[PDB]
């Protein structure tokens, strides 16, 4: 089976920049093919027979290569080009795809805005208390959230997730949920999430006191 | 116009079998090759195999021999993928896609919308929906964040809209997280003008189709 190795796995570019990514085959192939895929949707044909653009693909895209080395280029990046690009070969069975190059949007550092939400009274009636910490519109993606209850760090009782890059402003947002029993929630006073991010000169803590 | 219409989401216990289907319109599948492609959560595309509906000839990636069986019926213009003795490794999105071979320059030129398969014996479970109320702790620059916590459901997905789709700007609906209980939770937040809190109603509309759960939750300000 012909292994297709795509480099880089992940890269980031500003609108207007030239972008090239490569696809290397373990043995020679006649033509290379490419597909674009965005989150939660089907892949789209993008380039076929190495250099022919599929219908609807704008002229800033091109494809090149021969033998074992192929590449896809964007002459001048647009925000809408942020996506994963897969190469694929038809010269040998089984058909194989590369593992993808994820093209992300580069922008300037942006510090998160940090907000905290106590559990609802509704949820408290049910015996559980979820506290939510929101980090809105930051860049780059890496961010550290630390939950403290009466100033004691919390380990192993939270879950967090991060949106896809926002295509309007190229930032990320992050939501973290601390989940305690109602018993443990009612036995402590101060609930705080502490955020570390490269956009902040020192960590930011948002907190509230239960019942106030 | 060419369309590939795939069958709906499947939740199936491990060890059982499942049949996915892809109904073509705007062309005859006998003139094409009908392929299936697998994409596991957060992973790349994997080719499973294909059938030539003109003669029934199939080819499979050896990885999927015995797991996958591909058939096609030309009278209904439908291709099928049957998977046997399901495991958690079969949980994935399955795409059907066509190729026209040599005379159509080979590439996968049309793709179905995908079918999600979740392999689990668990019952479906609808979410609880709790407000994330706006307050002085969620305000910045004359705006206020509020939201809904959509907790403890199975399987994916839920959809969240705000004010029945009239509110779309400044919404962030976060990816679901898997909890240690084995159930999912997600939050959806929206940032709005602080001035609007006393004068604009905000409702999150939550749908969990697997359990037939629809919840509308009005999110009200909290004066701490
Ligand atoms: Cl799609
Ligand atoms: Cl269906
Ligand atoms: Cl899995
Ligand atoms: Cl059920
Ligand atoms: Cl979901």
């Amino acid at each position: 089976q012909i292994v297709l190795t795509q480099s880089p796995a992940v890269m980031s570019a500003s609108p207007g920049e030239r972008v090239t990514m490569t696809c290397s085959a373990s043995s020679s192939v006649s033509y290379m093919y490419w597909y674009q895929q965005k989150p939660r949707s089907s892949p789209k044909p993008w380039i076929y027979l190495t250099s022919n653009l599929a219908s609807g693909v704008p002229a800033r895209f091109s494809g090149s290569g021969s033998g074992t080395s192929y590449s896809l280029t964007i002459s001048s990046m647009e925000a809408e080009d942020a996506a994963t690009y897969y190469c694929q070969q038809w010269s040998s069975i089984p058909l194989t795809f590369g593992a993808g190059t994820k093209l992300e949007l580069k922008r300037t550092v942006a510090a998160p805005s940090v907000f905290i939400f106590p559990p609802s009274d509704e949820q408290l009636k049910s015996g559980t208390a979820s506290v939510v910490c929101l980090l809105n519109n930051f860049y780059p993606r890496e961010a550290k959230v630390q939950w403290k209850v009466d100033n004691a760090l919390q380990s192993g009782n939270s879950q967090e997730s991060v949106t896809e890059q926002d295509s309007k402003d190229s930032t990320y947002s992050l939501s973290s949920t601390l989940t305690l029993s109602k018993a443990d929630y009612e036995k402590h006073k101060v609930y705080a999430c502490e955020v570390t991010h490269q956009g902040l000169s020192s960590p930011v803590t948002k907190s509230f006191n239960r019942g106030e | 116009e060419v369309q590939l219409q795939q069958s709906g989401a499947e939740l199936v216990k491990p060890g059982a079998s499942v049949k996915l289907s892809c109904t073509a319109s705007g062309f005859n599948i006998k003139d094409t090759y009908m392929h299936w492609v697998k994409q596991r959560p957060e992973q790349g595309l994997e080719w499973i195999g294909r059938i030539d509906p003109a003669n029934g000839n199939t080819k499979y990636d050896p990885k999927f021999q015995g797991k996958a069986t591909i058939t096609a019926d030309t009278s209904s213009n439908t291709a099928y993928l049957q998977l046997s003795s399901l495991t958690s490794e079969d949980t994935a999105v399955y795409f059907c896609t066509r190729s026209r071979g040599y005379f159509g320059n080979y590439y996968f030129d049309y793709w179905g919308q995908g079918t999600t398969l979740t392999v689990s014996s668990a019952s479906t479970k609808g979410p609880s929906v709790f407000p994330l109320a706006p307050s002085s702790k969620s305000t910045s620059g004359g705006t206020a964040a509020l939201g809904c916590l959509v907790k403890d459901y199975f399987p994916e997905p839920v959809t969240v809209s705000w004010n029945s789709g009239a509110l779309t700007s400044g919404v962030h609906t976060f990816p679901a997280v898997l909890q240690s209980s084995g159930l999912y939770s997600l939050s959806s937040v929206v940032t709005v003008p602080s001035s609007s809190l006393g004068t604009q109603t905000y409702i999150c509309n939550v749908n969990h189709k697997p359990s037939n759960t629809k919840v509308d939750k009005r999110v009200e300000p909290k004066s701490c």
